[PDB]
């Protein structure tokens, strides 16, 4: 096929000389086979804190500093967490609007379940923190 | 999955107290919230008190605010209703009720709800 195609993970295609598959520099990785150059590891700095170490074979995986939660794919960015019974607004955490609720550190206030719409009485009213608990069918 | 047994019914003069017990059995982790319902002959089923097993919040009916107390004990896997200052109107069949989810949701392998057999509570004098 190509010379450079059983090149294992942790290595790249080299020309200058007698190495086909030379290993990756430090702070670089290639999980592929035959790569042309090794990718430079992700740095987890500031808001982010390194969860997994960087390796020749696999990239470093970013965690997200306590107070924040991981967001998007691969922890692309880091969003501030509120307590339950709040959602994060433009200005910062705010209490849920009356008749909405949120039971998580992250996320948006959702509205209470309407029990009548599903044909049940209410067993327990909701709070900012907690949903409604529908009871049985009436009558 | 869940069985509920009532205890502690009986007859009492007005103003005396009584304490209902509802013992849960089997898949008790399924239970989220519980309550007491009552049914008088002629009138409709009335919710009396409810409770969140987790956090322990209670809802009472106006007609018993102040007089009744609903409580829970996870160790004994039981729910209590303390009924003080009983009135003639309190006379009804008390059913114990249990739910397995929030809103109208229920836990995958279990029942949306469960009931007990009911106990009879009578308040007339002499
Ligand atoms: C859960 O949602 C419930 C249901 O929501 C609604 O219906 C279902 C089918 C869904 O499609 C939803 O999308 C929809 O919004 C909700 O209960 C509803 O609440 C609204 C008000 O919030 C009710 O409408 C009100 O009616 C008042 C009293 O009028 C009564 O008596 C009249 C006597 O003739 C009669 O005309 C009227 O008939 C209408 O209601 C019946 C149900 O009984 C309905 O089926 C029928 O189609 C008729 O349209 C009714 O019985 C009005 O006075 C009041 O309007 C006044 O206030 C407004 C304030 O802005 C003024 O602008 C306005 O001009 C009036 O002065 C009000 O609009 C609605 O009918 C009711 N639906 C049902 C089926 O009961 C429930 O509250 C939710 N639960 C929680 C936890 O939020
Ligand atoms: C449990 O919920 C109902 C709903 O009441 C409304 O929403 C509540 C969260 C709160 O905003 C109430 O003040 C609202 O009225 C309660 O039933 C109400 O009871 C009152 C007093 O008799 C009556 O006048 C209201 O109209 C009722 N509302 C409706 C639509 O039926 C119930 O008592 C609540 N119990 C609690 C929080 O302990
Ligand atoms: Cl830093
Ligand atoms: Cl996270
Ligand atoms: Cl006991």
């Amino acid at each position: 096929q190509d010379p450079c195609s059983n090149c294992p993970a942790g290595t790249f295609c080299d020309n200058n000389r007698n190495q086909i598959c030379s290993p990756c520099p430090p702070n670089s990785f290639s999980s592929a086979g035959g790569q042309r150059t090794c990718d430079i590891c992700r740095q987890c700095k500031g808001v982010f804190r390194t969860r997994k170490e960087c390796s020749s074979t696999s990239n470093a995986e970013c965690d997200c500093t306590p107070g924040f939660h991981c967001l998007g794919a691969g922890c692309s960015m880091c969003e501030q967490d509120c307590k339950q019974g709040q959602e994060l607004t433009k200005k910062g955490c705010k209490d849920c609007c009356f008749g909405t609720f949120n039971d998580q550190k992250r996320g948006i206030c959702r509205p209470w379940t309407n029990c009548s719409l599903d044909g049940k009485s209410v067993l327990v009213n909701g709070t900012k923190e907690r949903d409604v608990v529908c009871g049985p069918s009436p009558l | 999955q869940v069985q509920l047994v009532e205890s502690g019914g009986g007859v009492v003069q007005p103003g005396r107290s009584l304490r209902l017990s509802c013992a849960a059995s089997g898949s008790t982790f399924s239970i989220v919230a519980m309550g007491w319902y009552r049914q008088a002959p002629g009138k409709q089923r009335e919710l009396v008190a409810s409770i969140i097993t987790g956090d322990g919040d209670t809802n009472y009916a106006d007609s018993v605010k102040g007089r009744f107390t609903i409580s829970r004990d996870n160790s004994k896997n039981t729910m209590y209703l303390q009924m003080n200052s009983l009135k003639p109107e309190d006379t009804a069949v008390y059913y114990c009720y249990a739910r397995t989810g929030y809103g109208s949701s229920w836990l995958m392998g279990h029942e949306y709800d469960y009931w007990g057999q009911g106990t009879q509570v009578t308040v007339s004098s002499l």
